[PDB]
């Protein structure tokens, strides 16, 4: 049974049920599989009546609420990762990069 | 390549339960061995093997390298005692320590020990019958099934038993499992309750038509295994709720899959009541209905009503030593 | 409708600990009971009881119908021994496996049953005095209690026995909890150190004026249970910040209720010292005070000053045979 | 304060392997102690030690106050036997219990006994190498070591005892740890591979030049301990991804240190083979290597090759009754 919280990344967003789902990858243990088989994954909102967009290619937290079952993941929020040499925030606020230059 | 070779006609012995033990193309003497114990259980726990060698001169271990990773070709049968049967079966050898001048030699059936190894990478199954499941995880047994109605999604991790899956399925459908004699069986439990029985056990009765039980036991605790099943199954499905299924006055306990017919199917089982020992049938198979009749041994002959007339078999052990060939087994009830 | 009927005349006989068994209106022969094993321990685990019952003539279980749910009345006493108390307690069956002609009975006290069930349906007591609680939990005992001080709230949720309820009232109030002979008692701590001694125990004094010990056990292992309570605990208070309790000198540990009254009475048990076994003493019931004498049987009739004047029984076990009557205590001192 | 004195001219016997006992200043007279039984292990569990002492006057508990937290002075050698060698350690009494005129007592040797304890605060060493750490938790022991190489940080928790860290550091090193006779060991495993033995035991030979065995176990159970080594690890660095480690074909596990030399180091351990009873040496310690031959006793003194020449010791236990000294010890190989 799997419990903690573990890294995913996010592959597509087109629910064919429609119940509003995302579909993710967990990193290392769900490596080699068809993108056709993995499991869609529920998210928890901010506010009430408030949907924030994923977009493919993003990194998240994964956790299995339900009894440690892995058919029914939840996301919890956005991860930091600096694998490039350089950390995932904005460079303006980090300080290794030029940023937005207004006119 | 492997060649499938003719039996030697130097083997004119026959014997009692165990009638050869060969690694390859080699055989073992049959005299050195002095014990042998075969157990096949009720569930997907395989079949398993367990010899006594006697080896003075240290040959066994020392010059034939009897280690991990071993495979012996075990020839099982009785085609002259109670019950003529005869087959063959492989064994994989997982340790043999040596005291004493001898070697004691622990085995499993290799068919199911393919079945027993952590899987390296991870499969996931997405709308698949259950039967197309079962050829994928065992290709090399043969499936005995009855009750397969749906299809559902079943998941696979890395380091998990491909046994783990079987028995979700086997829990969802609501049957019992055993994998004996290149076989793997599924067998419903609503329709095991209406078998007729096939042989008759009988004590107390020295002019019986059938064969003789000869030591058994009584349980009566049927609490003991009622207490973990006797609860209220809920769960969480995104478009209709919470779903129950169950009793009305149990407790409640949550579960994952929100699917009405594995829901239902959660608390079946089979309550044991008998333990019996009796004088080495070999046709004795889990998966086998029996009628059992009990006389008692003093007072006025009054038959013993507590025991029911029919009675399934969950698990079987036979034992043979230098002189005798016995047989245990125990009975069950379908709750 | 239940009938309370006198008893029969036709019972004439006198034993020693076991008086009589009957299931409902219906007697079983006593002659026929060849074990009796009857336990009474200190904390909140019930009576216990346990009857070996020889039946040749397939009786007891075949006819009688004894499986789980059976009630027997068993009359337990010893009107003429050391101890001349007497009373009646009815049991309740769990299990009873039949083996060589013989059933062996495993029972537990009714009214600690009724405590020991898991709850259908979810309880809390919010803002509630403890004597409440407990009598709406177990509203069949007779309460015997003096360490009831301020109000709490508690909680059972589903699936708990209501006997986690009580204890965690124990260990709030700093007491100690035993059910046994019609009552559920809470007697203090602090207050059991200062408690006057009621009989009195000699060894190697055959000229003494009390009772004598046959055999006896010395521990000398007080850090095998004072290892566990050697903790400084430490809890969260919304408007208090974060609050110690204990020594100075120990880890720190967790635990979630902010109440320094329940904290202080965290660490406070019972400590194990002697294990005794005299010749079957009724009257030795948990909570009992006694005063121990032992002299030495060699050297020079030395006094042994390891074992303390006053000690407090813990548990005590009865068992009788068909020969003898012998009774085993265990016994401890107040950290 | 303390003084050292000079051992006294009264004792003049010469025994086996326990030559005298000591409680300060006092001796408890050695013919009273007929049982002993010495452990020295291959890991950090510390030397351990137990005497059994006839006592039907009540003297060693009653009058010399023998509980937790006495502490003995005891010598143990051998300046006469097999190994001629001799030393002096001091015990750390943990519990006593007196049955049937006699008192057991259960020691731990003082200057581990300080290491098994739980952690009143914290301590994090930051960026520090592995001797500081190791100086600092454990000031009283000489350090021998050899494989330490880098530097790295390490945290002991609220509760956690010291030896926790010392057992990671060798986990992350790759090495042995064993205290003994006042000195701490590290020794690398990819050393003692080839390292030249020091002993000859043979069996089955009387005109040899060594020592002998009288009994040996052959342990063919290399899986058993195989299985729990068996996986490829993984673990999360910030700046490089997911790091790999080990083989291509086994199962993947998660782990928390992202270091490629503690990654490596990960799976390496010593495989058990034999084990083996001889006429008690002193001089056998954890991480002696010896050089066996054994010899077949019937058809034509073949030798057993199941048995590898150089084996490590791993764990030695002493034992002397009131007539014998004897010793036993458990071989293996490194990975």
């Amino acid at each position: 049974s799997l419990t903690g919280k573990y890294r995913a990344v996010v592959i597509s967003v087109d629910d064919p049920k429609g119940l509003m789902r995302t579909q993710i990858r967990v990193v290392g243990m769900m490596d080699g599989l068809p993108d056709a088989s993995l499991p869609w994954a529920e998210a928890i909102l901010s506010n009430a009546n408030t949907f924030s967009p994923f977009l493919p290619g993003d990194k998240v937290w994964v956790e299995f609420p339900y009894n440690g079952d892995s058919r029914w993941p939840l996301i919890i929020g956005y991860a930091q990762d600096a694998s490039g040499g350089a950390p995932n925030v904005p460079p303006e606020a980090s300080g290794q990069g030029e940023g937005y230059v207004p006119p | 390549t492997k060649t499938t070779t003719a039996p030697e006609t130097d083997s004119k012995r026959t014997q009692l339960f165990l009638q050869s033990v060969s690694i390859g193309q080699n055989e073992i003497p049959r005299e050195m061995i002095v014990g042998c114990t075969y157990v096949e259980p009720g569930e997907l726990s395989g079949p398993q093997l367990m010899l006594m060698i006697r080896d003075s001169t240290a040959y066994v271990v020392n010059k034939l390298g009897v280690k991990f990773g071993t495979i012996l070709t075990v020839s099982l049968g009785d085609p002259e005692g109670h019950g003529g049967i005869l087959f063959s079966e492989e064994f994989f050898v997982l340790k043999a320590p040596r005291k004493d001048d001898t070697v004691l030699i622990y085995a499993f059936s290799n068919p199911v020990r393919l079945l027993k190894v952590p899987s390296t990478s991870a499969q996931y199954f997405v709308d698949k019958p259950p039967s197309a499941v079962v050829s994928s995880l065992a290709p090399g047994l043969k499936v005995n099934a009855d009750s397969f109605r749906k299809t559902s999604t079943y998941h696979l991790n890395v380091g998990e038993k491909p046994t783990k899956v079987l028995q979700e399925i086997a829990r969802d459908t609501g049957s019992m499992c055993w994998a004996s004699r290149g076989m793997i069986n599924f067998k419903s439990m609503e329709k095991m309750a209406n078998a007729a029985p096939s042989l008759t056990y009988e004590s107390a009765n020295p002019n019986t038509s059938g064969f003789t039980i000869s030591q058994f036991n009584i349980l009566n605790a049927d609490y003991e295994y009622q207490r973990r099943h006797n609860y209220r199954m809920a769960s969480y499905d995104m478009t209709k709720g919470v779903v129950y299924s169950g009793n009305q006055e149990d407790p409640i306990k949550f579960t994952s899959n929100p699917d009405p017919t594995a829901l239902a199917n959660y608390n079946k089982f089979i309550l044991p009541r008998l333990d019996m020992l009796v004088e080495g049938n070999a046709a004795l198979t889990p998966g086998t209905t029996l009628k059992i009749v009990v006389h008692n041994t003093a007072g006025d002959g009054e038959l013993d009503e507590s025991i029911p007339d029919k009675m399934i078999v969950m698990s079987v052990t036979h034992f043979e030593d230098r002189f005798r060939f016995v047989s245990r087994a125990q009975l069950g009830v379908v709750n």
